[PDB]
């Protein structure tokens, strides 16, 4: 049947429907005669329920029609959505026409059971030489993406967005949480300059909508990237900010009048974060692998959104200011970002002892550089010398052109395997290069590319 | 906080550095627009590169001010430029 | 002598004048962790106070 | 032998639960019973008398001791001790 | 008509009416039989009215009746108040009999106009060496002396009466708001054995009265200065502590029904504060000079209360327990104090550069103060050492021995001039006094004197 | 002369009565007029002219003036004085 | 008559009686079908009381009869309850068989008037060099052990109850409010075998039991030591944790409808630890000499229920976590502790003297830490730099190996009198040991033995 609005209170709505026709909780309901969509989150009891509106409030007034639809917010799946912009009920908010849907999903459901887990901690071969080195990311894992503004975020993420569709087959999904409206539409043009725009599904919460569409556009991304995963693909899952999604969840918790937690969270911190991180796993069927922005509250890490968010990351990758002012791009940190997977007993000897050895060199010529700087290169011993001649062809090696960075650049794009990265630092920590200058490993992808670029 | 997050930059004023007579109390150092040069004209945006530079050694030197004597010319040199472009 | 003692002790004063630096960093460090901690209270018992006074009104 | 993987985390569920019912918070909004959540459960962990058994199993276990060890884990931020569940 | 008390909770006090028979907001009501009074703060509905009562509640019962007057609290104005004490009411409260009244005026008012506002920059000496060169002042402005407990607001108000109201040639309004009944019996006998009671209308409401006197005295003492001002004259308004009237609502506010803000403050501390300062205004009719104590809780000035103040204010002066800790007199702030007179096109370029000097060498010696206490005096530069040496010596030019604070000090008191504070602070800055020791320059009024100390 | 050994005391016992009677909480739990508690009490200590006591009296004291000192006691916490009460 | 159960919440239990039947504050009741006593806090009106489970409420339901017993939890008193173990409600709990009562006292009194009190000043000897030192107890006095988890209170309880028992010949009483089961076994056993037990009365109400036990386990306990105190003896009443008494208060007072205090405490804080304190004192009939250890939550000495705690006792023993950790046991910090028994009328000048002299020198070298931190010893004067060799000496000197602490380290136990802790420190103070090296001070006993220690 159909209910009546019975109180209004800035975005809260309580609606009374008959005893016998109560919509569930999480259930999507429709105002008529306005493009009004509610999401039920209590039952009152009376034939009342408490929900939250999905826009603005303003014009409605009380004793208006309201239309049950009999399940969850349902957004389109599949194919379709590739190369499009939606808003969080999976509305083309891009003026391109509605969306080729086949099938629509619910947003709300729960993580893979016990028995749906994969196996081993199988690795997802990036094609970027730093991240596959130091940074090894699982397939199903989620990757903490730490650094300020201009420092080659967005080119990172296109990347990754190019690599994982050509290399793998995969795809990729984007969601805006709290997205900034001048940097969504820049982003947009971006990646359709780019040519990465059909590889990736965009959805976006603009920071002008209400809490409770911030709070769910994570979660709409989610039911995307699910879809592309249950056809047997690896897929990435990109969320713009982590934090705008736990403060989002503070704002609805404050709305519908909870009892704030400890300073002053909200007392479902924890479980709203299970949630949705439970959901990016690796299955039987394929994996959802994601690489979420992270914003840390006063430079606090002890505080409750940073501690519960590092509770489920496997990955971090620390961008940094001062390598980018060097001319390297990537300019991820060698030393600062960390990856759980990085252990012999999960990538063998081999691969572990060859990145813990260019960290070691790495780590010795920041200590060098001080004394150089401070006493002189001639105080230096004939061994640290030779090590600061290592780390500086090192540091040059760990650069590299990306495909979508040719703009830029001005050289071809480089993806380069796994096995290629590990032989080209083993061959650079033993000498076997000691001869070639430090300007033929900047920007060259594998080894056998220095060395022919050395005789130029 | 909520407004820092909202904005596409920030104008940083201090309270040291407006009671140190720098009037125009803007803290380059932290202060960003994150749109940049694509909002300049040609010709501020070619000579702005330089200004920042300067700004920045003046930050990295500043407490050798005191002790100018004992520095090398070079050194000396990035200092009197940076206390002139402040 | 008294000149090669005086190399000697600007050579003894840049390495205590090093460790005066890293030890101050140390005491920073501490600091703005036991910081953090009064900063969180702080937020915890305001919002206290708040719910408290709001559930009797 | 018992081990609980992280008793900080059933402390972090059992907040929720009583907030959500609006019991009064305490420190670290943690609620006023979250010492006796923990003290009721380690205190199972022990051993008992040869009597004990006897008594419990009406005659058909005579002459041993029986036990419980327990290894709970507590995660502690930027390595505090002195913080309140730990 | 008549209604009858139904709740006494404190200082708050509802009574009911016939409902065709409401009182209005503000209205005053009067308690049969019993000598007190009631101000209507709200309207509750069903008849019921809540408020605030002008008295002591102990007499008070249930059911007694009150007679509604029609009108808000309404006290006399005009020349008939010159020269006598009152109460909120307007009840004299000195043995001189009933007050020779001829017109009432409700206290309660809306500010005046946009278009009725004044513009006026006459600067105004006050013979002190600080306040005179980092906070001068001007002639229909307002004043906020900022300090917390036992630093000098009391002081330095009584040594600006003494400096402006005794020579100035208009009428006065003195308003003792939470003040220490012992500190306004030295006033009031210190005003009559001056000869200068005729000048001044004295009202009083201290600490030992109920909440509703120290929520409405500020605006009985603001109603009197109103009548003047609009008869075109020039008045001076003094009020000991206006934090009392802020304190007064956030001790009643939770007893209306009001739900608590940040700092357990009213709701309605912005807009209390708003409506009260807003009057307090030159206009184009009249003016009215105005010198407000501002209580700082706990010596913190980023609390809501005097946070919300600085706003309202011409004339910030800062005091500092600092300061008052090392015997330094008056302990004024030069680097936190401020005025908006403080211009070269409103005063000059001399005394502008004298005072921004001053403020540079004691920002300066802020940060060395520090590094001193740890690795001593010997190892600053030899400017550092000349600096350090200037900026003790002006930290102790500032100070001077007020002629209301002999009993404290045992000296005499001192009045320094605009042109003498200009050149003895240049005289310190051009090094023309770098010879004289430290203690020549602590509590001597003008240059001069510090010449000659120095020789004893 | 008058001693009150501890005014913090008191403020505790007139919090728990408040609560207790469920008047509204304020600044750490302590009702709203804890201010007047203290100010009602403290400003009864004073120094009384001469013909405020010839009118008690009436007339049977002349030429005397009455007083009453006052010696309140605080105590703090760690030497915290932003407390509400101190 | 009887009434029936009407509402059930944790431990806290709504009974409603006829109205002409309704049970007194303090009375006990009982539950029909299962024999669960309940003890009445309040009455709330009609008929309906709120009481308190003296056990496990699970199983019970609404609708169950229940019994008022006419009085309130009485337990028996007297001779019979030595070498036997109690639970709250007087039951023997040591498989014993029944215990051979005379009388039985209700567990709720008022405490001793004004006229009954003491004043008793006979100094008690405990052998531990810093309690005797700067803690010097009396006999009939109160002792508070104040520290966070895991620090020493309940070794040092332990270490007391070994020493005082040397020249104390009269009876026991130790009530075990909230703390490890195991240990009250322990203390049991070794009491048993050691042939002390006949002496000592046991009351537990341990961490596994419900709120209402650890809330009425100390006033069960202290009816015991007011028997014997009243019968003219001289006993000792020891406390496992008074702190546990305040926190079953605490998880019961928001069941009880109290509107909550200052960081989530009840309301009543102050006054439910005066009721059960001021019962615990000497009079002119007997006397109680009584211990207590004191949690102090999160390490907080400002947290209210150990800042409340304070003001009840003679002398109090404040241990450091900081001290713990530099290997000093026991962990006291002499400028923290303090006893009433520190005057020179009461111990002599010589002692007094030599107390005075310890907290100065370790007062001026904790003034020193920050300086020593950063720039080292050898920056300090030469006065500075002796006074610190003394106080790193006075504070090794300080510590002591225990007889019950031997099975932690191997060590055997040391007894110091106070002749020889005084001449140990004020040779040291004197400089008398200025030449032996700091680690011959460290667990010592007297001072003769660190002679001999540096010898090696
Ligand atoms: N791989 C790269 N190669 C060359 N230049 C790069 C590279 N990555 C980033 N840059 C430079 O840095 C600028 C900012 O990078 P971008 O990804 O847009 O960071 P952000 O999104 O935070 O603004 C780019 O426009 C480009 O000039
Ligand atoms: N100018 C001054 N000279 C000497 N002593 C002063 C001066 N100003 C304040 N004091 C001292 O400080 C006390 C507090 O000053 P007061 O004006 O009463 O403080 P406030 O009103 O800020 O609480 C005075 O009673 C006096 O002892
Ligand atoms: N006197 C001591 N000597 C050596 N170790 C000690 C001593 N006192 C305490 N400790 C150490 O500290 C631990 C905790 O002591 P305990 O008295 O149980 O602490 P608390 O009762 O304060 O929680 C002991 O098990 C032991 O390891
Ligand atoms: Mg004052
Ligand atoms: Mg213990």
């Amino acid at each position: 049947s159909s209910g009546r609005i019975v109180q209004i209170i800035g975005a809260v709505i309580d609606v009374e429907f008959p005893r016998d026709a109560v919509p569930s909780i999480y259930e999507a309901l429709k105002v008529q005669g306005v493009e009004t969509t509610l999401e039920v989150q209590q039952q009152l009891g009376d034939g009342v329920v408490r929900s939250i509106a999905m826009g603005s409030t303003e014009g409605l007034k009380r004793g208006l029609n309201v239309d049950s639809t009999g399940a969850a917010i349902s957004v389109p799946v599949g194919k379709a959505t590739l190369g499009r912009i939606m808003d969080v009920l999976g509305n083309p908010i891009d003026e391109a026409g509605p969306i080729g849907e086949e099938e629509r999903w619910g947003i709300h459901r729960e993580a893979p059971s016990y028995a749906d887990q994969a196996g081993g901690n199988e690795l997802l071969e990036t094609g970027i030489k730093v991240i596959d080195l130091v940074c090894p990311f699982a397939k199903g894992g989620k990757v903490g993406l730490f650094g300020g503004a201009g420092v080659g975020k967005t080119v990172n993420m296109m990347e990754l967005i190019r690599n994982i569709a050509i290399e793998h087959s995969g795809y990729s999904v984007f969601a805006g949480v709290g997205e900034r409206t001048r940097e969504g539409n820049d982003f947009y043009h971006e990646m359709k300059d780019s040519n990465v725009l059909d590889k990736v599904a965009l959805v976006y919460g603009q920071m002008n909508e209400p809490p409770g569409n911030r709070l769910r556009v994570a979660l709409t991304g989610l039911t995307m990237a699910e879809k592309f995963r249950d056809e047997g693909r690896d897929v990435l899952l990109f969320i713009d900010n982590i934090y705008r999604y736990t403060l989002a969840g503070t704002e609805v918790s404050a709305l519908l009048g909870r009892m704030p937690s400890a300073v002053g969270y909200q007392p479902t911190l924890a479980e709203e974060m299970g949630v949705l991180q439970e959901r990016i796993t690796s299955t039987k069927k394929g994996s959802i692998t994601s690489i979420q922005a992270v914003y840390v509250p006063a430079d606090d890490l002890t505080d409750p959104s940073p501690a519960t968010t590092f509770a489920h990351l496997d990955a971090t990758v620390v961008l940094s200011r001062d390598i980018a002012s060097l001319g390297i791009y990537p300019a991820v940190d060698p030393l600062d970002s960390t990856s759980r997977q990085l252990d012999p007993l999960v990538i063998g000897q081999d691969h572990y002892d060859t990145a813990r050895g260019v960290q070691y060199v790495l780590q010795r010529y920041k200590e060098l550089k001080d004394i150089i700087a401070i006493l002189g290169m001639d105080e230096l011993s004939e061994a640290d010398k030779l090590l600061v001649a290592r780390a500086r062809k090192i540091q040059r090696f760990l650069s590299q052109p990306f495909f979508v960075a040719e703009v830029f650049t001005g050289s071809p794009g480089k993806y380069v395997s796994l096995k290629d990265t590990i032989a080209g630092f083993k061959g650079i920590l033993n000498g076997d290069y000691d001869h070639l200058p430090e300007q033929a490993f900047y920007m060259v992808g594998g080894i056998e590319e220095a060395v022919e670029k050395a005789k130029k | 906080t909520n407004v820092i997050s909202i904005t596409d930059g920030q104008i940083f004023l201090e309270s040291a550095m407006f009671n140190s007579g720098i009037r125009p109390a803007v803290n380059a150092g932290i202060s960003v627009s994150r749109v940049g040069g694509a909002a300049q004209t040609k010709i501020i945006k070619k000579l702005s590169g330089g200004i920042r530079t300067a700004l920045a050694q003046y930050r990295e030197l500043a407490a050798f001010a005191q002790f100018a004597s004992d520095l090398d010319e070079a050194t000396r040199k990035q200092l009197e430029h940076g206390q002139r472009v402040t | 002598a008294v000149v090669e003692n005086n190399a000697c002790e600007q050579a003894a004063r840049m390495i205590a004048m090093k460790n005066a630096t890293d030890n101050a960093g140390e005491l920073i460090s501490d600091l703005q962790l036991i910081y953090n901690k009064a900063r969180q209270a702080a937020i915890t018992q305001e919002i206290s106070e708040i719910v408290g006074g709001a559930a009797a009104v | 032998l018992i081990v609980y993987d992280d008793l900080s985390k059933q402390a972090v569920a059992y907040r929720q639960i009583s907030l959500l019912l609006r019991r009064p918070p305490g420190r670290e909004a943690y609620p006023g019973d979250v010492f006796y959540l923990h003290s009721r459960l380690l205190e199972r962990a022990s051993r008992v008398s040869e009597e004990y058994v006897e008594k419990f199993t009406n005659g058909a276990v005579t002459g041993k001791t029986g036990s419980l060890t327990a290894l709970p884990i507590i995660e502690t931020q930027a390595g505090d001790v002195s913080a309140f569940v730990p």
